[PDB]
């Protein structure tokens, strides 16, 4: 049949030793007619009460929780999934199911022993049926492996005399595709199902198989095209914080395929909510952005899938302050996939920073649904880059890109002089000023963290100054915040020395302790 | 085979595998195919949870893939089982990869679920080849160990034929050296290569010599000129109070005084006598490194780099802050290809002059790292790495 995977407890445990609780004459009764249907079949048999461990059952449920704590661990029943934009299109996919998977596959002889439990008899002192199990008992621990495993080592052959035939093995499922005309398709399965069933796993036949489109883990499949299950906007009066939760989430579901979805506005809503329960309204912009989706939504796209054949690109485009979205083709508009990325890595960025940024959780997804990286279309010109690359502290890299002219084109709005500006008025700040030109000020602050007071000291200069300043300050943070040329922040303050800055012609920056 | 074992209490590695391109894998599973073949390794089944990460690299100027196994996890939970301070002074040394040696030694039956490892497939569309070593693997801190015995003896001929030679040897790579001319030495490596093909090969690095006769100490430069600004002195003062936690003997007192006032930074200030001499003083004191600094043999070997640009890079070796044991510069490609051409020699150096990896501090974010560090990667081992945020100041105070 199939070979048996060695099995073994958590090292200085011993089995289960729990006792079965009270039953019912009548959920007595039924136990035995299911228990012994099964010995017939061999999955289980009656052992001698030298065994001493034992398993609660109940109507049949047999609850392993103990047992499993005790079980050794296995090889990750993996996690990761394949992503719809990574399939390449089948002319018939065929999905089959599997009954009594789980039953059909033997168990470590050695470790049966372990899987032990009772069926209580009716009268005193009469019987009270013991068992073990010889296959592989649902709700065990290592079944979805050893399973999994096993399967697998089943298809291999089939595989390898049908090199054409593309299979994917997902839990109890088994999706199953091909490029062949729908008879010779229909036969294989077949064919299939005979190899499965040599092995005595039993697959429905065509009348009662699953038909396309497939909805999988919410997606909509079909052989040639793709799409997530599609998705109803509510048209509610009274909005739950709850409800735009859930909102928000469906939404970003979405992005994936549909361009154009945006939540900042459904997102700013949660601010300061005080319960899953209390009730928002709608601002202008919120609805605006909702009935945006809606529309959106209404028409509904579906993603191409992958031809290995062809190139993969990548398009990048800055939706909004913090925003980007993006689309990887093969061939012009013909998507496979899309996406947003408004991960922000540090108070402060600009957008070179956070473009490089997009681009690298780019390129890792892309290895990982088709195991290549893409051509880049940017909308950054080398000059600006480069520039900022070859000064920016830490390493960085960015693979095959061209530039394209879509705007909005990314820029540094501003770059500190790499020195001392000659007759610009010099300003040392330490809240506040003096210039060598003899001017200051030394202005109030209330409420000031320590590390904000330099920052409003720099501020004051760039006010009062000219477009040309030299600026002298011993703070070593504000130095570093500012050299990094962030064009973005979440502090208010830095965010109006940007606005500065850009308004000047040249300026300076040094540091002295 | 020798029984090997874990530190006391401690399990196997269960460590992920970064996805991989399909390049990379095809070449695994092309390489892994064989050893199979060749009984080297065998597939696994569920019943193993175990995992080590992978990795395909490519040879200089060969045109093979070679297999990197990140066994760095599991050589920290490996049994506890010297060093030529000559060979650093060696004029040249050529490094060579002994790693398909290990190939003819079985592994303890009892540990090679340990060595298990996976091939993983593109989208997930497939399970993913699972293997662990029955033969001693290429990366495992047992395998030089438990091939140690065999080594000497097949190595005790040439060290006597030919003691001017030194060798050590460090995981796959045998550092071998000698004073000879570059050309008697390529010609005494050459047979030494066919001397273990007697008792049966590569070279790390091209082929080429590493000349740790010529390695020295970046020091710390100050800025000579004609005529010194305000801003000038201002960054003078600054680099040197930085300097004078390490060299106490630095003095500034005079050059802070050339600074009174609130001048403009661009105004042109003649130095005076004392401050020239103190100045003097201190470039003196900064031309060699600080005495004291000493070798810990117990400590950890730190390595942090800072870019400088233009395709330039800064290193420093410590085990102690500010008590660098060496500091280094590095020039040219892109930054990564160079990033990881610099750990890659940095370590180099480390294993010659104390047998022992570093542990580095990166200036580069570990997605981007994880990312293509591989595909200019060429050493046989790999250090261990943080990634981290260098200060503007420290890229500064250096080069
Ligand atoms: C859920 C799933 C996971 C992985 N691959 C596939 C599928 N299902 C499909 O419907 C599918 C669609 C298009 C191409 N391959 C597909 N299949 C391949 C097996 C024929």
């Amino acid at each position: 049949p199939i070979e048996t995977v060695p099995v073994k407890l958590k090292p200085g445990m011993d089995g289960p030793k729990v006792k079965q609780w009270p039953l019912t004459e009548e959920k007595i009764k039924a136990l035995v007619e299911i228990c012994t249907e099964m010995e017939k079949e061999g999955k289980i048999s009656k052992i001698g009460p030298e065994n001493p461990y034992n398993t609660p059952v109940f109507a049949k449920l047999v609850d392993f929780r103990e047992l499993n704590k005790r079980t050794q661990d296995f090889w990750e029943v993996q996690l990761g999934i394949p992503h719809p934009a990574g399939l390449k299109k089948k002319k018939s996919v065929t999905v089959l199911d599997v009954g009594d998977a789980y039953f059909s596959v033997p168990l470590d002889e050695d470790f049966r022993k372990y899987t032990a439990f009772t069926i209580p008899s009716i009268n005193n002192e009469t019987p009270g049926i013991r068992y073990q199990y010889n296959v592989l008992p649902q709700g065990w621990k290592g079944s979805p492996a050893i399973f999994q495993s096993s399967m697998t080592k089943i298809l291999e052959p089939f595989r390898k005399q049908n090199p054409d035939i593309v299979i994917y093995q997902y839990m109890d499922d088994l999706y199953v595709g091909s490029d062949l005309e729908i008879g010779q398709h229909r036969t294989k399965i077949e064919e299939l199902r005979q190899h499965l069933l040599r092995w005595g796993l039993y697959t429905p036949d065509k009348k009662h198989q699953k038909e396309p489109p497939f909805l999988w883990m919410g997606y909509e499949l079909h052989p040639d095209k793709w799409t997530v299950q599609p998705i109803v906007l509510p048209e509610k009066d009274s909005w739950t914080v709850n409800d735009i939760q859930k909102l928000v989430g469906k939404l970003n579901w979405a992005s994936q395929i549909y361009p154009g979805i945006k939540v900042r506005q459904l997102c700013k809503l949660l601010r300061g909510t005080k319960a899953l329960t209390e009730v928002i309204p709608l601002t202008e912009e919120a609805e605006l952005e909702l009935a945006e989706n809606r529309e959106i939504l209404k028409e509904p796209v579906h993603g191409v899938y992958y031809d290995p054949s062809k190139d993969l690109i990548a398009e990048i485009q800055k939706q909004g302050q913090g925003q980007w979205t993006y689309q990887i083709y093969q061939e012009p508009f013909k998507n496979l996939k899309t996406g947003k990325y408004a991960r922000m890595r540090g108070a402060h960025t600009n957008d070179v920073k956070q473009l490089t940024e997009a681009v690298q959780k780019i390129t890792t997804e892309s290895i990982v649904i088709w195991g290549k990286t893409p051509k880049f279309k940017l909308p950054i010109q080398k000059e600006t880059w480069e520039t900022w690359w070859t000064e920016y502290w830490q390493a960085t890299w960015i693979p095959e890109w061209e530039f394209v002219n879509t705007p909005p084109l990314v820029k540094l709005w501003y770059q500190l002089e790499k020195e001392p500006i000659v007759g610009a008025e010099t300003f040392y700040v330490d809240a506040g000023y003096v210039t060598n030109r003899g001017r200051q000020k030394v202005v109030t602050l209330t409420d000031t963290t320590n590390q904000k007071t330099e920052l409003q000291a720099i501020y004051l200069a760039l006010q009062d100054s000219g477009l040309e300043v030299n600026i002298v300050t011993d703070s070593q943070y504000a130095l570093g915040i500012i050299q990094a040329q962030p064009d973005q922040s979440e502090s208010e303050l830095v965010n109006q020395i940007i606005e500065q800055l850009i308004k000047k012609e040249k300026v300076y920056l040094a540091w002295v302790p | 085979t020798v029984p090997v074992k874990l530190k006391p209490g401690m399990d196997g590695p269960k460590v992920k595998q970064w996805p991989l391109t399909e390049e990379k894998i095809k070449a695994l599973v092309e390489i892994c195919t064989e050893m199979e073949k060749e009984g080297k390794i065998s597939k696994i089944g569920p019943e193993n949870p175990y995992n080590t990460p992978v990795f395909a690299i490519k040879k200089k100027d060969s045109t093979k893939w070679r297999k990197l196994v990140d066994f760095r996890e599991l050589n920290k939970r490996t049994q506890d089982f010297p060093h030529p301070a000559g060979l650093k002074k060696k004029k040249s040394v050529t490094v060579l990869d002994v790693g398909d040696a290990y190939f003819s030694v079985p592994l303890d039956e009892d540990f090679r679920k340990y060595t298990a490892f996976t091939i993983p497939s593109i989208n997930n569309e497939t399970p993913g080849i699972r293997y662990q070593y029955n033969v001693l693997p290429q990366g495992w801190k047992g395998s030089p160990a438990i091939f140690q015995s065999s080594m000497t003896k097949i190595l005790e001929p040439f060290r006597k034929q030919n003691p001017d030679i030194v060798i050590y040897q460090y995981m796959d790579d045998l550092y071998v050296g000698s004073d000879l001319e570059i050309g008697q030495h390529r010609t005494k490596i050459e047979e030494l290569r066919q001397h273990l093909l007697r008792w049966g090969p590569p070279f790390l690095w091209m082929g080429y010599e590493l000349h740790p006769d010529k390695w020295t100490v970046q020091p710390i430069v100050l800025p000579e000129k004609d005529s010194w600004t305000v801003n000038d002195i201002q960054k003078l003062v600054g680099k040197l109070n930085w300097a004078s936690q390490i060299y106490p003997g630095i003095k500034v007192r005079q050059l802070c005084k050339l600074l009174r006032g609130t001048k403009a930074l661009t105004e042109v200030i003649p130095l005076t006598e004392e401050a020239e001499l103190e100045l003097a003083e201190n470039r003196e004191i900064l031309k060699e490194p600080v005495h004291g600094v000493y070798y810990d043999p117990s400590k950890d070997l730190i390595a942090e780099i800072q870019k400088q640009g233009q395709g330039q890079w800064t290193y420093q070796i410590y085990q102690e802050p500010f008590k660098n044991l060496k500091t280094g510069k590095y020039a040219r490609t892109n930054d990564v290809k160079q990033l990881t051409e610099a750990v890659q020699k940095i370590t180099t150096e480390s294993i010659v002059i104390w047998g022992k990896t570093p542990k580095f501090k990166l200036p580069i974010q570990k997605e981007t790292w994880e990312t293509w560090w591989t595909e200019y990667w060429q050493a046989t081992w790999i250090p261990e790495w943080e990634f981290v945020n260098t200060p503007p100041l420290v890229k500064l105070w250096y080069q």
